[PDB]
């Protein structure tokens, strides 16, 4: 925010913003994925049960 | 619509864009950083001096 002006300070701030929001896109979706994958193995263990 | 108008020396027309510093842009004449406009100059050498 400091050193560069104000009108490309956004050209930038939004490519860091846009860059930690994908971060957190692969990180949610890698999530949802081993949690179907635990679910499939959480429903072997209530059938062993 | 609205109009400013002024006469400064030539080496600070160009503290006159959205967010710069020095002693026209912070002391004198501010515009804000969201501008949404046009700006013009037209050197005035013979008219003004």
């Amino acid at each position: 925010f400091s050193r560069l002006d104000p009108p490309e300070a956004e050209v930038q701030i939004d490519r860091l913003i846009t860059g930690r929001l994908q971060s957190l896109q692969t990180y949610v979706t890698q999530q949802l994925i081993r949690a179907a994958e635990i679910r499939a193995s959480a429903n072997l263990a209530a059938t062993k049960m | 619509v609205y109009a400013d108008s002024f006469v400064i020396r030539g080496d600070e027309v160009r503290q006159i864009a959205p967010g710069q510093t020095g002693n026209i842009a912070d002391y004198n004449y501010k515009l804000p950083d969201d501008f949404t406009g046009c700006v013009i100059a037209w050197n005035s050498n013979k008219l003004d001096s």
